């Protein structure tokens, strides 16, 4: 009885048992079908993708490796869906993006 | 016993604060009212926190309380699990 | 006369600092005495891990950044550099926290 | 402007700004005038004859209250002459 | 005992998009939280919505209204697209 | 229609004398001392009366004297009605005789209603009148028994026997104290805006009888409560504006003015405009 | 230091000096519990104290409020 | 099909509270929904709580909890008193 | 045995059994214990006669014998703990306070 | 059914004049209306697109009450009156 | 001839005490259609749904015009201004 994980069939890197395992101890709901857990891995995969691409970018801009909580907070923050997404969210360590009012400028 | 170190809120402190915010020029009497400010804002978290431990019947108020509490008030926190 | 800046520059070099950094501003003794005094009046011998007070510094931080980047907004709306306590006062009313 | 609540007055520390050395700037005539609307024991009567300040007659809590009493007034309106009329009027309806 | 989190995942598909960029620990929680509040906001979502209809399961469809009603614009359509690829190749297989 | 009263022990001894009694006064007790409080025919207590939230859930009733309170701020007018009218140890005056007489028989709020209807009584109780709500009770020691009247009460509340009727002290100190236990929820470091005042005989008389610096002391306190009655019953308005148009026209007023502003200003705040501008 | 207790018996530890005057202390004692000075009388030895006069003039006190 | 409200319940508070006041549909309606709302909040928190502590008991220890939470103050004093005296008298009966 | 109300057992006027019903079929928990209904039953109900009473209490000092939507809405805004409690909550045809 | 064009110029101007007299608005520039009907535009979308996704999901083809009143409360403007 | 301000002050208290409708039925029925016919072709609507979402819209309309009220009278003005508007809404974090 060889084993193949159900992530594997579908050609995604998230555990979609484990998925399936906390949809049915959350008492979400009475049942839950088979199709969920795919669907839900793979958005959530797909959230992750867009994340650490913006991430990355973000801190090759700064000339460094690391992606530390600087780097999420600029890509969360210039982002327009992704910061509407995550409005209410704080991030710990992220600093603020540079902007400066027009009229404190100097004259 | 501990007694009125709401003034360990320095002035410069606020001051950093105020100028990680994008703030020009600042009045005098800025600090006193961003002092109870801060008191009120820290006084309902630590509420919510001290109900949430007690709950639990453990007397060591940890992290997880301090989230729960902020995620209660619409303030989500991320990097403490 | 020794060099001396015109009003307003040091306010903006302070700003590009501490904009482009993460560390906190507060000082960890101070606020870990005003947590522990204001948690005194619910319950007596409380204990807290570091990373609570961590956390709530963390919060306390961001919230006040905010709250001074709004009060900012109203003093340029209302035609002045300088924030007033009564800019406050009306960020707080907008924001329903009042 | 003693009567509209945009005065100075309203943002004014009036109980140390009457007190015994304000008393005494006045002239003589002035300070027996404004005494006369004291009541009869704090004019203690003088070996000249002229009834004095008492040492504790405006330094007084019945008097600092009334002071902060009627700097609130003023802030209230009270002393407008429009309110004047209509307190008038109400007098009249008692009688 | 032990902690599970999703550190091993996250860091194949940073591994898969940018192969030569490092994640240090701190923002491997946060991502872990983030992937956390995400799943329990639609799981919630999806629960009050079958819930709504006075159903019994929690389905595919649910999830992906979840998903329309949550994510907004382009993300709600490129989860959406993700997603019904992701069920058609499973059930493929 | 009436007004509240100041808790002063001055203003309750001249309401007495107004009333007419004789040979008792209202002295002040600052702390709950066994040595505080000595013979006294009724104590006086103010705690408050703002407790009406949680609303909607014996032949001595022919002797006590019990008026029940159908008009406001009389709260301390039937507190020393209460005081005067049970206690057979004091001059009550042809007035009070006669208001006793007369309205021995009523009802509570019958003989309320006839206080509410006495013309020197009411001229009295406003004769102090100024040109979070408090009340007042009392504590009587009425046929050797402890008994509360309060005017928004049924009926006086019987505590139990005294230690004695000459020394009823201490079984009321301790009443007093299950009071204070209530209103502050524990912790007595909550609310402190009680007031006990008592109703004792005259100290002039007994140490006259039995002490002439005493006596100086009370003529004293006599005229203290006189400056007192007279302050709270002048109306300062022309004199302040005499006195500001006078030092106006002389001229230091504004400088004075300048000097001792009250409000930090540049902030936001209208500080006005000068005195006698516009 | 001095002592003062209220009616309800509440001890409150004030920094004075023998120059201060009795608004001075009534003020420290209104900046400690919030209640005004013209509200608040003190009483020491038995006597109460009144307004313009020092400590000196006249340890454990007792405060009175109206 | 039966639709349940609390229709009854409110009308018999309002004659224990206000003899003589009579109360129209809208207001019916909108106390209805008033108590569903604050039903499903309390509800909702408590299973959260149960949840944090890996319980699988909603208890009245829960509940108060809860109400504790959400109840700013005197409201929440008054409710715990309330439903501490409501247990109390049926535990014994 | 006769059949007892557990409402009237603890003395209230809420459902009991209605309560510990919807508890049960809500998936809010596994297992649902005997003396939550009854606390939550007492607290809506204390709640419902807190809102019941100052509505009465409104539509009196407006010389009307009927409760409305107008006097709900005014007895909520004029009490801080429950205008603080239901701060994010529109009534309809509640109108606004005159100020 | 006719096409339905240019009705946000149907919330007239006395219509807005009206609404800002209830929140106690004494003087009232011109550019207020104009600003009042795109605000108003956008939060009617807002609440219609999540309504309709709540109608399409249960299979439906007519809008009921609790759809908006699901999609006020998801919005967090939870509204009394119509059930729910 | 009234004046001005006058008239404003009354249609103020006339209407801060009356709870009905203030927009016209019709014109926002066809405006809630034409909104809907983008998101979905051919849709229905009981007339509950159109009842609800005309108060939520005038409560909210009801709420902005207060807060910008405030913020008018905060820069010392009495006439709002599509400033104020877009101020309050920033402030809300609406935008």
């Amino acid at each position: 009885a060889k084993a193949k994980t159900r992530s594997s069939r579908a050609g995604l890197q998230f555990p979609v048992g484990r998925v399936h395992r906390l949809l049915r101890k959350g008492n979400y709901a009475e049942r839950v079908g088979a199709g969920a857990p795919v669907y839900l891995a793979a958005v959530l995969e797909y959230l992750t993708a867009e994340i650490l691409e913006l991430a990355g970018n973000a801190a090759r801009d700064n000339k460094k490796t690391r992606i530390i909580p600087r780097h999420l907070q600029l890509a969360v923050r210039n982002d327009e869906e992704l910061n509407k997404l995550l409005g209410r969210v704080t991030i710990a360590q992220g600093g603020v993006l540079p902007n400066i009012q027009s009229v404190l400028l100097p004259k | 016993v501990l007694r009125d170190n709401i003034q360990g809120i320095t002035k410069p402190a606020i001051r950093r604060l105020a100028r990680r915010g994008g703030v020009k020029r600042i009045s005098g009497l800025i600090y006193e009212e961003t002092r109870g400010v801060l008191k009120v804002f820290l006084e309902n978290v630590i509420r919510d926190a001290v109900t949430y431990t007690e709950h639990a019947k453990r007397k060591t108020v940890t992290a997880m309380d301090v989230v729960y509490a902020l995620k209660r008030q619409g303030r989500t926190l991320y990097g403490f699990g | 006369k020794p060099h001396r800046y015109r009003p307003g520059t040091v306010a903006l070099r302070e700003i590009r600092r501490y904009q482009k950094s993460t560390e906190l501003l507060i000082r960890k003794l101070p606020f870990q005495r005003l947590v522990r005094e204001i948690a005194q009046d619910f319950k007596t011998d409380l204990r807290f891990q570091s990373s609570a007070v961590m956390a709530l510094q963390e919060a306390s931080e961001a919230y006040l950044v905010a709250l001074f980047e709004d009060t900012n907004l109203c003093a340029i709306h209302a035609k002045r550099v300088t924030i007033m306590p009564k800019d406050i006062q009306l960020a707080r009313r907008i924001r329903g926290e009042r | 402007d003693f009567e509209t609540p945009g005065s100075i007055l309203v943002n004014t520390n009036l109980r140390a700004l009457i007190n015994s050395r304000t008393f005494h700037a006045l002239p003589s005539h002035f300070q027996q005038q404004l005494l006369f609307l004291l009541p009869e024991v704090d004019r203690q009567v003088g070996t000249d004859g002229l009834l004095r300040l008492s040492s504790s007659a405006l330094n007084n809590e019945f008097f600092t209250h009334a002071a902060q009493s009627w700097r609130e007034r003023l802030a209230d309106g009270e002393f407008t002459h429009e309110m004047q009329v209509r307190i008038r009027q109400e007098m009249e309806k008692e009688k | 005992t032990r902690k599970e989190s999703y550190a091993i995942y996250v860091y194949k598909v940073l591994k898969q998009v940018h192969p030569d960029t490092g994640i240090s620990s701190k923002a491997m929680s946060i991502m872990n939280s983030f992937v956390n509040d995400v799943f329990e906001r639609i799981a919630g979502e999806a629960s009050r919505l079958a819930h709504y209809n006075k159903r019994s399961t929690i389905t595919s469809r649910e999830i992906q209204t979840a998903v329309r009603l949550l994510l907004p614009g382009e993300l709600a359509k490129h989860a959406v697209s993700e997603g019904t690829k992701a069920v058609t190749k499973y059930t493929s297989a | 229609g009436w007004l509240e009263l100041e808790s002063d022990p001055g203003l309750f001894t001249l309401l007495v004398e107004d009333f007419g009694v004789k040979g008792v006064q209202v002295e002040e007790i600052y702390d709950l001392q066994s040595k505080c409080q000595g013979p006294v025919y009724g104590f006086i207590f103010l705690f408050k009366w703002i407790e009406e939230r949680r609303s909607r859930r014996d032949d001595i009733v022919n002797n006590m004297f019990f008026a029940h309170q159908l008009i406001p701020n009389s709260c301390a007018t039937h507190a020393l009605l209460s005081v005067l009218l049970n206690c057979s140890s004091v001059d009550l005056g042809p007035t009070l005789s006669r208001m006793k007489d007369f309205t021995k028989g009523f009802s509570p709020e019958s003989k309320g209603y006839a206080i509410g209807n006495a013309p020197e009584l009411a001229k009295a109780h406003n004769s102090h009148a100024r040109p979070e709500a408090f009340h007042f009770v009392s504590y009587v020691p009425i046929t050797g028994r402890l008994f509360e009247l309060d005017g928004l009460k049924v009926y006086p509340i019987d505590h139990g026997p005294w230690g004695e009727d000459e020394e009823w002290t201490d079984k009321a100190r301790r009443v007093i104290m299950e009071r204070i236990g209530l209103a502050t929820a524990g912790e007595p470091y909550h609310d402190i805006r009680f007031n006990l005042m008592a109703v004792v005989p005259d100290r002039r008389i007994k140490y006259e009888a039995r002490y002439e610096a005493c006596l100086k002391e009370e003529v004293e306190k006599r005229k203290k409560f006189k400056i007192d009655d007279q302050r709270r019953t002048h109306n300062y308005d022309e004199f302040i504006c005499t006195f500001i148009s006078m030092l106006a026209q002389e001229g230091m007023l504004a400088n004075l003015v300048e000097q001792n502003i009250s409000v930090r200003r540049r902030q936001g705040v209208s500080i006005g405009r000068l005195h006698k501008q516009r | 230091q001095i002592f003062v207790k209220t009616l309800t018996g509440k001890t409150i530890t004030l920094e004075v000096e023998p120059s201060d005057t009795i608004e001075n202390v009534k003020a420290k004692i209104q900046d400690k519990e919030g209640i005004p000075p013209d509200q608040q009388r003190l009483i020491f030895a038995g006597k109460q104290l009144e307004d313009g006069r020092t400590l000196s003039d006249y340890s454990t006190l007792h405060l009175v409020l109206r």
